[PDB]
This record gives structure tokens, sequence and C-alpha cells, in this order.
């Protein structure tokens, strides 16, 4: 999906 | 433009080298007896698994051991908890990617989506023989032969990865390779829902002739071994269509088999 539906991936991709 | 394509393989190389603890370098050591290090505890059949589950990393309510009464269910644990460790690692070499935390964070988070397990496969080939895997950062091997004799369908999980990284370790590609190479993997731009492909691509094309540079460099005498290195690309996605099948078989057949939540996310709503 997208942001929207990922939590921990964008969690990890934050500096 | 040589030397700018020259530079971003060390580039890449040091982002690795700061990112995966257990390198091909040093797993290929450990796999060859070179090392200093007491060789790793080698579980083969269900007893060495009991007496060396103390080795396998796992941290949680209670120890591996106290997790199921089946062998093959504590196997399956302590590999998923190895998975969530390393799309940690992966992600931070994402983001040394130059041009990767530029794009727009919704291509980022399908890239990684995508792109991690394919990775996990191919740095996996770095930690095996044909006999078997390097675990817990090369602290323990666990044989081949004792993974495909795991009940069904906990058996099959492994064989297919042995398999694909016998071909692939056979390329004889050293850590400086596969630090591009992954990234090239990363920057795919045909996976289904990025928004703008364009800098994806643009990103992947450069870090491919630096790849191809890299490889003539370090290895000359390997007519063509670009070409070869380009189609395991495709095995890889594979080996992930499979994978996911497998799964499937777990969370439809036996009882309670939730995954950790990292993995849930990854593999929600994939192909
Ligand atoms: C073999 N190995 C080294 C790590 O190998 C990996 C092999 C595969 C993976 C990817 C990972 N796979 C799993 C994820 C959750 C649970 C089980 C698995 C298995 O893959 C599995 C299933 C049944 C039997 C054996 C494996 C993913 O999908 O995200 C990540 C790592 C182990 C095994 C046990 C403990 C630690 N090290």
């Amino acid at each position: 999906g997208n942001t929207k539906n990922h939590p921990m991936l964008m969690n990890l991709l934050k500096d | 433009e040589s030397a700018d394509l020259r530079a971003l393989a060390k580039h890449l190389y040091d982002s690795y080298i700061k990112s995966f603890p257990l390198t091909k370098a040093k797993a290929r050591a450990i796999l060859t007896g070179k090392t200093t290090d007491k060789s790793p505890f080698v579980i083969y059949d269900m007893n060495s698994l009991m007496m060396g589950e103390d080795k396998i990393k796992f941290k949680h309510i209670t120890p591996l051991q106290e997790q199921s009464k089946e062998v093959a269910i504590r196997i399956f644990q302590g590999c998923q908890f190895r998975s969530v460790e390393a799309v940690q690692e992966i992600t931070e070499y994402a983001k040394s990617i130059p041009g990767f935390v530029n794009l727009d964070l919704n291509d980022q988070v399908t890239l990684l989506k995508y792109g991690v397990h394919e990775i996990i496969y191919t740095m996996l080939a770095s930690l095996m023989n044909k006999d078997g895997v390097l675990i817990s950062e090369g602290q323990g091997f666990m044989t081949r032969e004792f993974l495909k004799s795991l009940r069904k369908p906990f058996g099959d999980f492994m064989e297919p990865k042995f398999e694909f990284a016998v071909k692939f370790n056979a390329l004889e590609l050293d850590d400086s390779d596969l630090a591009i190479f992954i990234a090239v993997i990363i920057l795919s731009g045909d996976r289904p829902g990025l928004l703008n492909v364009k800098p994806i691509e643009d990103i992947q094309d450069n870090l491919l002739q630096a790849l191809e540079l890299q490889l003539k460099l370090n290895h000359p005498e390997s007519s063509q071994l670009f070409a070869k290195l380009l189609q395991k690309m495709t095995d890889l996605r594979q080996i992930v269509t499979e994978h996911v099948q497998l799964l499937q078989v777990i969370k439809k057949t036996e009882t309670d088999m939730s995954l950790h939540p990292l993995l849930q996310e990854i593999y929600k709503d994939l192909y």
C-alpha cells in the first residue's frame, strides 16, 4: 500500500 | 563520470558496512574455518537443536525453548525474529542510497515493501554453503538436511533458498559488488503502486552503470557477469512468490500463527 497502510515502514524511514 | 561512478560504489560499500553486521567477507571466513572464533554450533537434528537452542537470538516473554511443543514452530519463531532485524538493517542501508530520501515518501515506502524480502534472500546466500546456513550472526550453523526434515510445510521453506544460493554463490560476488546490487534491487521502477516512476528509474539506471563498472574492474575475466547477475533479479521474485504461498499455508493450517506486525505490514496487499 501507501504511507496510509505502513506506519512501521514510515517509522523506520524517518530520520 | 567514471570517477563519480567509482565514488558512488565506495559510498555504497561503506554504507553497507555500517548497516550489515555479518558481511559476506566475515561469513565466508566462518564457513571455511579461516577464523580464530571457535566454530559455530551445528544444529543438525532434533537433539542438537535443543542443545544449541539458547544460541539462536530470540528475545520474548519466555525463552525460545518454551515457545511451542513443536521444534518446527520454534524454528519458525526463531527465523521470524531474525527477519524483523534484517528488515531494519535493509531500511538503514536504503536511506544511504543517494536520492532515495529525496523521493516521495509514499514511493519510499513502496520500494521498501517490495524490495526487502528480495534483498533478504540475496544476502542470505552469503550465509549459506550447499550443506547449511549460518544463524545468529555466525554463532550457529543449521544444516540443510535438518531444515528439510521439519514436518510439512515447515520443511519446504528453506530448500528453494539453498537452491538459489548455490547458483548465486557460483557468481562469487563480494560485499562491494553486493552493495550496489542490492541498491539496484531497491530502486526498481516496476513496483506496483509507484506514484512518480521517473526519478526512481533515473537513480536505478545510474546504479546499474556503477554496477557495470564495478563488475568490470572487480571481475575482469568473468565474461558477461553483469548479464548473469541481472537474470537473478527475476529469480528473487519467484522465490518471494513461492515463499508467500507457503506462509499462506501456515496461516490457513496452523493454529494461531500470526506474523510479527512488521512482517504483516509488509505482506499486506503485496501483489
Ligand atoms: C534459516 N535461518 C537464518 C535466517 O533465514 C531467513 C529465512 C527467511 C527470512 C524471511 C522471512 N521468513 C520467515 C518469516 C517468519 C517466520 C518464518 C520464516 C521462514 O523463513 C521459515 C519458516 C519455516 C522454516 C524455516 C524458515 C520472512 O518471511 O520475512 C528471513 C531469514 C534461521 C532459522 C532459524 C533461526 C534463525 N535463523
